[PDB]
């Protein structure tokens, strides 16, 4: 936000904000879609107590 | 990391220009300074001068300041020395070296060139004379035999001999070059091979007179008068 | 004229990638290993 003689205006940046969002987007991906597969567990509920 | 390859003619006519080049491998030429250094065999060595490997701003030893002219190239990753009005004494081995960026600092000559011999061509350049030398009874130890290969009549120096193209290395001794009364240069590269192999294998001494581009895989064989 | 002092840090012609939390890939001077993956091959 500037305040000049001409008036009062704003202008957005793209350079820094692109690097901002970029680093956030990675952090998503490093924590999103990443998974482990588990194919045969042991039972986790017990109807009877042996 | 950083390696250098020294290049140039090891021979040059008296009172003529010397032109040498050395290579860089790894690093960026723009990011250091480079100098040259002179050493005749078995005496004191000397710093020649340095240049801005980045910009081209230079210095030279006062003695060789007028005589020596060093250069660079950003393009080819190379750099040159041009020396005018050479002396007969100037015959030496040369080096390319990495110097620190600071005009005044320590840790100079951190890395050195492989070393290229530069001999002034006092006499006419010529081909090597490869002289085989047969092992005898009087040149064989109990465990070893003395096969020889003399490179005589060769001008100029050096001459580097390979044995079986460097297949055998054990007890291979390149005897230093000799100034004979002939005014001509010569040497043998003696090979010690076990006495058990005598009269069996016909060994080869291989001549690499690099400036003359000569290859002589000449054998050594026994002959009777 | 007028003098200029100018600060900075060293680098290496050849470096290695390293996984962080800030950036999944980055180049630093000198790396090492934390996982011995190789054996002599005998007890
Ligand atoms: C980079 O740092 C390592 C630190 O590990 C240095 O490596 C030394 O040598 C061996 C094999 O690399 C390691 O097992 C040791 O941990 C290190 N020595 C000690 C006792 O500290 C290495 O010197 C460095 N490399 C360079 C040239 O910067
Ligand atoms: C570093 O080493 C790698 C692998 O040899 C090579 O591909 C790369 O070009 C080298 N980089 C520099 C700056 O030497």
């Amino acid at each position: 936000r500037h305040q000049n003689s001409e008036g009062r205006g704003q202008a957005a940046d793209l350079k820094s904000t692109q690097a901002a969002i970029d680093q956030i987007n990675g952090k998503l991906n490093r924590l999103i879609g990443k998974t482990n597969e588990k194919f045969h567990q042991i039972e986790k509920e017990f109807s009877e107590v042996e | 990391q950083v390696q250098l390859q020294e290049s140039g003619p090891g021979l040059v006519k008296p009172s003529e220009t010397l032109s040498l080049t050395c290579a860089v491998s790894g690093g960026t030429f723009s990011a250091y300074y480079w100098g040259w250094i002179r050493q005749p065999p078995g005496k004191g060595l000397e710093w020649i001068g340095s240049i801005s490997g980045g910009s081209g701003s230079t210095d030279y030893s006062p003695s060789l300041k007028s005589r020596a002219t060093i250069s660079r190239d950003t393009s080819k990753n190379q750099f040159s020395l041009k020396l005018t009005s050479v002396t007969a004494a100037d015959t030496a081995v040369y080096y390319c070296v990495r110097k620190y960026w600071g005009d005044y600092y320590a840790n100079w000559f951190d890395v050195w060139g492989p070393g290229v011999l530069v001999t002034v061509s006092s006499a006419s350049t010529k081909g090597p004379s490869v002289f085989p030398l047969a092992p005898c009874s009087r040149s064989t130890s109990e465990s070893t035999a003395a096969l020889g290969c003399l490179v005589k009549d060769y001008f100029p120096e050096p001459v580097t001999v390979s044995w079986n193209s460097g297949s055998l290395t054990s007890g291979v001794h390149t005897f230093p070059a000799v100034l004979q009364s002939s005014g001509l240069y010569s040497l043998s590269s003696v090979v010690t091979v076990p006495s058990s192999s005598l009269g069996t294998q016909t060994y080869v001494c291989n001549v690499n007179h690099k400036p003359s581009n000569t290859k002589v895989d000449k054998r050594v064989e026994i002959k009777t008068c | 004229s007028t003098a200029t002092l100018c600060l900075g840090h060293h680098a290496v012609p050849n470096g290695t990638i390293v996984k962080t939390i800030t950036n999944d890939q980055i180049e630093v001077t000198n790396a090492t290993e934390l996982v011995q993956n190789s054996s002599i091959g005998e007890i």
